[PDB]
């Protein structure tokens, strides 16, 4: 029982989850635009991606694809695919550039970190893609809903009645 | 002979010590600066300030 | 070893190669007072720049670090400073720890004890007012390419146009002794733009060298106690070049002396045998070897 | 503990007073009086330090403006503050000329076995200190140097289950890891004493200022014979460095090192990464 | 070690004769669910109480030790506590610390990690506003006479006059709970004044009632936490009496076993004389008394 | 220092180690043990009072908010500061009841002198170290204490200078005697722990349960015979304690003592002059 309590004194304890749920109205987006928003006073790129444009992008050779290990999720809600990402420079933490003539992508000025329109690793010193928020869609592509990922925090039960 | 007097002396060498390296350097030092004091930027404010008060109109 | 003077690092120190940081210091020598040998601040320059700082450029900045009665003795008296800084106001969301000694609940006159707050509440205000960047906080910006000089070059170096391939957006202005000679500060100083109490003529470059004297004045280190210390350090160098003969009195003329010895050695060839050398000696250590080694 | 024979010295007051009453130091060099050095740097930045405490609040938020206005208001704060870092300078100096010094000598034998390892980890343990006091700054030099140790620390673990929470909470300096670290910083900074001690109790059973074998058997006594000398030695070494700063670093200088050190933690948000430089010491 | 109950003071503990201490303590008892044997918090009490502070009180009184977010395991959801207090509004001179987090430069409305501020910036504004008397700090009031009956007695306790001899200024009131009998502060509960979520009847006891458990529940010793730590009191208890005959096994029977010894002198009449006895002995103090004692 | 023929025991780890594992300890009861209630509650306060130096910033006008807001959103915190409180109290009661013990026992003898003084002086210092505590409150019972203090030490110099600012900066809990206050009773409370260690090897002289001399050679060994009945022994006396705290502390009390305490300095300069109470230990 002491030695509990002195571990639990140094590591603190996370009571609850302040709130960050958040709602961003796209369903009028014109298909092909990308959209900067903030979201716990952090940039985030959201864009509508049709289906021409998955042919033009997911056609590139395996090699190309820097972090394979990586997942990529498309919301794929409404007539088009919702694509929410992390406007970031993984290596530092700038904010990645939204549009280049060489993809239709995102790419970083400080070392030409290159991402394309799925926010993989592309020539860039780099080590991981741009980071992916957890979002969701119920409107049918009108509305997305953002929220950070839930980790557990133990113990959960502040009163024992 | 008498140690607590020894003693003294060495804390008189100590302060001759302390003056020797302190009074000529502070001396020259704000023999130096003699005119950059805040008198002479008050001498200069308060005759700016007769000269401008004396000439005016009303 | 040899660092290369043409990369844009001074001395080897990379970074800050997208400014002009060697006017001044390393290229040019512009003369500060303060930094001379046996140099001490010129009351009225630090003076005029408060005059300056107060009447200009503390609407957009500020030094939250440092308040105002730090010029009682070398640029303002106690009645004069506080009718000078009677002329501004601070709202209790001004302050950056009330803990119940600020009981005010509305503006009221500044005093000389209270810290140089900008006009703005907080630094998100001030940048919102400001087209999105913040005024710097001139507190601890002693530590800028240059030193004193930065602010006096800044002030100043709003003259050169932007070279092929560098845009300058709406709103920002090129000068090169800014970060990327990108910056949003409009050129503020115009010469007659402050009358100075003492009658001294309100150009340009005079108002940026009282500005930067001022500045400079605030900082901790290389500010107002700066020149002291120096003096201090002199008189130490003194003191010790004069005390080294006496150490060496002490310490290496007396090793000498001590090793003014005499030796002899002769021949005992009595009966007696030479046992305790062989069966003697003591070795603090033997704790350490016993049972250990040479077994 | 049957493996563990003893201890070569008995640190009592009693005995500790004895033994450096009837120490004999035999006739050196300058060469062999860094360790003299290190020490008395020590004892002063124990005293700064413990000078500095009574004035550095733990918070992050205030250490800045508590700084800056108490060397106005109290008289003789920055002049410890600035006693305290050319301390840590200095240390490192003679520290590192000490550890040459030795190594020149090939003082790897067996019997210097007890005088070496105790020296080294007084060395080591010193490193340690010197890190947490970079944390006290609470200037974005802090915040890498932080960041860094958090880094290494998680690597032992693959980064699984922020086993590094009990000392670098968040990775970040805040009001938790400020205290901590300063509390580890203070007793640690007094432990380097004893340590200090026990190593140079231990390296004068065989201590040599030259590897060849002068056949002298007279030796200084230490109390005033040597420790004049240890002293004088120590004035010559500050005054030579004291020149050589005044004519190296001039009275304004540009792009130094301590430009990093402008931003303060909390009140800027953002980082210039591209000039990022600790202090020479942590440099290589 | 006896004391008197006339005298005014309970238990001996004097300094509290100009007013009530023993209402519903000592001379009654008021059941609180909280303090009961094996009792918790009733969290429709608090919940109204909370509801109570945030329409009557708060709007003179406030905690600010104490922040809204406490009531979100036991009274409020973070939704519903989120949605009841961003009807209040914090103005950046409210922060006792404001530091660089607070980057407002007006009114928003609150959250419930907000600190629990009156609409007043400072005391000296609510004494201002309250005829020169400051609405008492809510957080840490536990230490008043009764404790938890304490701001019971007080919003309840109204309906007394005052005797001979004491005069009640303008602007004043006589209630018997409060030092000296006189309390700035009008009666604040009648009935109907607050109407509740749940339907309650609002009656001017029950809104004392729940207002008290709501200003308890704040408390850090007693309140939210109490109960628990009683319940583990209780755990260790019994964990103790579960162990004490473990203990006596382990020391006292034990003892008595290795007592349980033979003994048996014999007469040796050998020649051998008792050298060790004359001869022998050692005491680790010798250095103490050597060439100091017995001599 | 030829005055000082040496120490008793040498406290070398090794030394200790062996000493504690060879000692004996003669049949005994509960009455002859308060000296080791009184050393196990102070390696309690060692550690949890560690637990709340982490958390005690030591700015008087951040103290009371820090605290209370560390017992909501930190997890023990509030339970090691009622431990310590309580800690406080039974190392009083402890310390008391031995001292009430030994005095009974006739204890004074020659033979009981390095027991007797080398005790005392440590419960002197305990006295100290318990004054600085209260101190680090910030309430108005420390405003009163320090004051007190203050004036009693003021009073040895006759009301002439300013001898007490050292410590006692302007007589008032501000942050410079805050901080020095703080430190200093964590390095007194740390050093009291060498002092109980050094009265407790020192009194195993002639250490006895009764004054009536039993003829018994044999006896236990303290490791795990005596240890365990000593650890029960503070097991049966904290059940009694609470038992006792039970019935004479409802929760729910007219008046109490601890109500002076409400007042916090700096956010109330109105002092009730009236009731004015220290806590049980230093209220003679
Ligand atoms: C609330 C209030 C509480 C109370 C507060 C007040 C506390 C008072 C404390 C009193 C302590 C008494 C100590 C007695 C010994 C002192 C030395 C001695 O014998 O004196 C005779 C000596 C006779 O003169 P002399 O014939 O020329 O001989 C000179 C030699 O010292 C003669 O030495 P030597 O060459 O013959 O041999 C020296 C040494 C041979 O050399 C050695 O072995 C040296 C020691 C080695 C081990 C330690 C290494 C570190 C060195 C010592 C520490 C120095 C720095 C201390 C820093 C303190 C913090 C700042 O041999 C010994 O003497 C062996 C014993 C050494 C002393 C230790 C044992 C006795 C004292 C302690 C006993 C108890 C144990 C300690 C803990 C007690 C805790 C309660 O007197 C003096 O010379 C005194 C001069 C004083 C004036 C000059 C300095 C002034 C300071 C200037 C700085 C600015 C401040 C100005 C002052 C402000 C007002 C204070
Ligand atoms: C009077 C007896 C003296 C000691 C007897 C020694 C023999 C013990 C025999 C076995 C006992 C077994 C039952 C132990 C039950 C403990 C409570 C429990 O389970 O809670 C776990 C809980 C975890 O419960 P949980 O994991 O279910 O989560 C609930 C969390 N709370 C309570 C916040 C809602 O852990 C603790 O609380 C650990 C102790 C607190 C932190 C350290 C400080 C301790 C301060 C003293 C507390 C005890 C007061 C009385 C004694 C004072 C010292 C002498
Ligand atoms: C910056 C780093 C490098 C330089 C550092 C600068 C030096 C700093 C420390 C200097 C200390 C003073 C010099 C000591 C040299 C050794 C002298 C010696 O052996 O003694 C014999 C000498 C004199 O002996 P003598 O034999 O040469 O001559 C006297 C003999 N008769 C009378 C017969 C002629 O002692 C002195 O003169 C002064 C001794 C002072 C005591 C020694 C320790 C001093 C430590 C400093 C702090 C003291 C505080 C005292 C107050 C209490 C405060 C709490
Ligand atoms: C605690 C602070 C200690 C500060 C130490 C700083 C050094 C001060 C002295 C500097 C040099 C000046 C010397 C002047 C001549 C002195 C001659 C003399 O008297 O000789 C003494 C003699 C000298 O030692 P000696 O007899 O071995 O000398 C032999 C001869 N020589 C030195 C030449 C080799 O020794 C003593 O009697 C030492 C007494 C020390 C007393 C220390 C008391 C400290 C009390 C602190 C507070 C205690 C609180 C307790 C808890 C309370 C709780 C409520
Ligand atoms: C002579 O008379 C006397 C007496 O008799 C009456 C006394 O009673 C007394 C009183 C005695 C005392 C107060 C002493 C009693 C002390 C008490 C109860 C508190 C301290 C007790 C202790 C056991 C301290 C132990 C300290 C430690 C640091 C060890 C921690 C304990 C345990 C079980 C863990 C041990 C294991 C580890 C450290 C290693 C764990 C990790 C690994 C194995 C992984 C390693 C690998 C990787 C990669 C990290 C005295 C002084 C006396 O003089
Ligand atoms: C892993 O986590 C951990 C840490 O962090 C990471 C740790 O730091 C630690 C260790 C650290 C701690 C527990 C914190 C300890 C902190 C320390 C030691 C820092 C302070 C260091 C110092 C050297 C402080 C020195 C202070 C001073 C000199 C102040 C002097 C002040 C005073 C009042 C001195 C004069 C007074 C006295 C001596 C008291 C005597 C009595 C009187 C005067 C009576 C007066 C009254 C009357 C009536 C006469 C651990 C164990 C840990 O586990
Ligand atoms: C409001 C109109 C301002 C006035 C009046 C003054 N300055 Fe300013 N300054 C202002 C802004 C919005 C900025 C940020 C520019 C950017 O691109 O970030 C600045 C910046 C500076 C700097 C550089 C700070 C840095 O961290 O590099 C300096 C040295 C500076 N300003 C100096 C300065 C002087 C000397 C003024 C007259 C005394 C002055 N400023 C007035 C806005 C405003
Ligand atoms: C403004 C009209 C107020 C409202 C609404 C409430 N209270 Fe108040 N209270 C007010 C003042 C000006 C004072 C000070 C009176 C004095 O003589 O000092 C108080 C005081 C109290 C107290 C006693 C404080 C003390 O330190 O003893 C209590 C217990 C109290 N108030 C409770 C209380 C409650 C429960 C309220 C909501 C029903 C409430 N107050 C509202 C002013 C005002
Ligand atoms: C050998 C002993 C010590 C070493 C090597 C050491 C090292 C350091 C270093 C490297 C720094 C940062 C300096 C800088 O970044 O410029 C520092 C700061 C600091 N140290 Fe130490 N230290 C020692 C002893 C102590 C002690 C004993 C204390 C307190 C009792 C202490 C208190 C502090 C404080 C308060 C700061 C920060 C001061 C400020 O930021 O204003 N130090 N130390
Ligand atoms: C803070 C760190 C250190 C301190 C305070 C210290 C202190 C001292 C002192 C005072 C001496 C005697 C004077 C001298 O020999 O010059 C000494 C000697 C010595 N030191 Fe250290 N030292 C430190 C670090 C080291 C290191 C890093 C090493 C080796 C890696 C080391 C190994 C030795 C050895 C072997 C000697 C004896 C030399 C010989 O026998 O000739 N020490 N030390
Ligand atoms: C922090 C305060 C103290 C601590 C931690 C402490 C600790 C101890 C311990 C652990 C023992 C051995 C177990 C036992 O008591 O039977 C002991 C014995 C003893 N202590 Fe203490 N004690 C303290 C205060 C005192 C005081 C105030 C006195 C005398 C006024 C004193 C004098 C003695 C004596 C005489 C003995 C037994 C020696 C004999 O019987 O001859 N101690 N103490
Ligand atoms: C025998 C050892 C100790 C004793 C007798 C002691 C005594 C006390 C006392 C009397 C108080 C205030 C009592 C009260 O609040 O009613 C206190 C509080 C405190 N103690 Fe200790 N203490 C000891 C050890 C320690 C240590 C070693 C530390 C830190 C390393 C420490 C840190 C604290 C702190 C921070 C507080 C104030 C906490 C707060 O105000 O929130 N204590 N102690
Ligand atoms: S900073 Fe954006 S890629 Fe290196």
């Amino acid at each position: 029982l002491y030695a509990m309590g002195v571990i639990g004194r140094l590591n603190g304890w996370k009571r609850y989850e302040r709130d960050t749920y958040s709602e961003v109205d796209i369903g009028a987006l014109p298909p092909g635009e990308v959209m900067q928003m903030v979201w716990n006073g952090t940039p985030i790129f959201i864009r509508r991606l049709t289906s021409n444009e998955v042919k033009e992008e997911n056609e590139l050779p395996s090699n190309t694809l820097l972090d394979k290990d990586k997942e990529v999720i498309l919301s794929d809600a409404g007539n088009t695919k919702v694509i929410v990402v992390s406007a970031v420079c993984t290596h530092l933490g700038c904010i990645p550039i939204p549009y280049l003539g060489a993809y239709k992508g995102y790419v970083c000025i400080c070392h030409g970190s290159v991402y394309d329109k799925f926010a993989r690793v592309r020539q860039g010193p780099a080590l991981l893609n741009l980071p992916a928020i957890n979002n969701s869609i119920h409107d049918e592509g009108t509305l997305v809903c953002m929220e950070q990922l839930k980790f557990p925090h133990e113990p959960s039960q502040r009163f024992w009645a | 002979y008498y140690p607590f007097l020894w003693q003294f002396f060495i804390l008189g060498t100590s302060f001759v010590w302390f003056h020797v390296c302190y009074d000529p350097w502070l001396a020259i030092y704000q023999a130096n600066n003699a005119h950059r004091s805040l008198e002479t930027a008050l001498t200069k404010e308060k005759a700016h300030k007769k000269k401008l008060a004396e000439q005016e109109e009303s | 070893f040899i660092y290369r003077d043409d990369i844009g690092a001074f001395w080897g120190i990379k970074g800050y190669e997208e400014l002009v940081t060697e006017v001044g210091t390393h290229k040019g020598h512009n003369y500060w007072p303060q930094f001379s040998f046996l140099g001490t601040y010129d009351s009225g320059s630090v003076r005029r720049g408060f005059q300056v700082f107060a009447r200009n450029c503390g609407n957009c900045h500020g030094m939250i670090y440092k308040k105002y009665d730090y010029l009682l003795d070398k640029a303002y008296r106690q009645l004069e400073l506080a009718q000078m800084v009677s002329d501004f106001t601070i709202h209790p969301a001004h302050q950056h720890f009330k803990q119940y000694y600020y009981q005010e609940w509305d503006e009221r006159d500044r005093v000389i004890c209270d810290h140089i707050y900008p006009p703005y509440f907080s630094q998100d205000q001030a940048k919102n007012a400001n087209g999105g960047v913040w005024p710097t906080d001139f507190s601890k910006i002693k530590l800028r390419p240059g030193g004193i000089n930065y602010i006096y070059n800044i002030s100043t170096g709003y003259h050169f146009t932007p070279p092929f391939g560098m845009d300058v957006p709406k709103g920002k202005y090129f000068n090169p002794y800014f970060d990327h000679m990108i910056i949003g500060m409009p050129r503020q100083l115009v010469d007659g733009l402050v009358d100075y109490d003492d009658g001294t003529p309100a150009s340009t470059p005079q108002m940026a060298y009282d500005v930067s004297n001022f500045i400079n004045f605030m900082q901790r280190r290389v500010g107002y106690k700066r020149p002291d210390k120096m003096v201090r350090y002199y008189m130490v160098f003194t003191g010790g070049l004069l005390i080294l003969p006496f150490k060496y009195f002490k310490t290496k003329a007396y090793y000498r002396n001590l090793l003014s010895l005499r030796w002899e050695m002769y021949a005992v060839r009595d009966g007696v045998y030479y046992n305790h050398f062989k069966y003697g000696g003591y070795n603090s250590r033997a704790y350490q070897f016993r049972g250990y080694f040479w077994a | 503990m049957e493996w563990n024979k003893g201890t070569y010295m008995s640190t009592s007051i009693k005995k500790i007073v004895q033994y450096f009453s009837v120490m004999t130091v035999s006739f050196h060099d300058i060469n062999s009086l860094f360790g003299f050095f290190t020490f008395l740097t020590i004892a002063s930045q124990l005293v700064s330090g413990t000078m500095l405490a009574f004035s550095l609040v733990p918070e992050p938020m205030l250490i800045p403006m508590v700084r800056e206005e108490e060397d106005v208001e109290d008289l003789y704060t920055d002049d410890f503050f600035w006693l305290h870092e050319r301390g840590v300078d200095m240390l490192f100096i003679f520290s590192y000329f000490h550890l040459f010094r030795k190594i020149y000598l090939n003082n790897f034998e067996y019997e210097q076995e007890a005088a070496w390892k105790s020296g080294v980890f007084t060395f080591l343990l010193f490193q340690v200190v010197v890190f947490l006091g970079l944390v006290l700054c609470c200037t974005h030099l802090s915040d890498i140097t932080l960041a860094i140790a958090a880094n290494l620390y998680d690597t032992f673990f693959a980064g699984k289950g922020k086993f590094y929470w009990w000392i670098f909470t968040s990775k970040e300096l805040n009001t938790d890891t400020i205290i901590r670290l300063a509390y580890l910083h203070y007793v640690l900074a007094f432990f380097l004493a004893y340590l200090g001690l026990i190593h140079g109790v231990d390296m004068h059973y065989d201590w040599k200022n030259e590897s060849s074998m002068d056949g002298l058997e007279t030796e200084m006594i230490w109390f005033d014979e040597a420790l004049s000398n240890e002293l004088g030695a120590m004035i010559e070494i500050i005054l030579i460095v004291m020149i050589v700063c005044f004519f190296m670093y001039p009275e304004p200088e540009a792009l130094s090192y301590e430009f990093f050190m402008w931003g303060d933690i909390g009140f800027i948000n953002d980082v210039r990464f591209l000039s990022v430089a600790p202090h020479w010491y942590f440099r290589p």
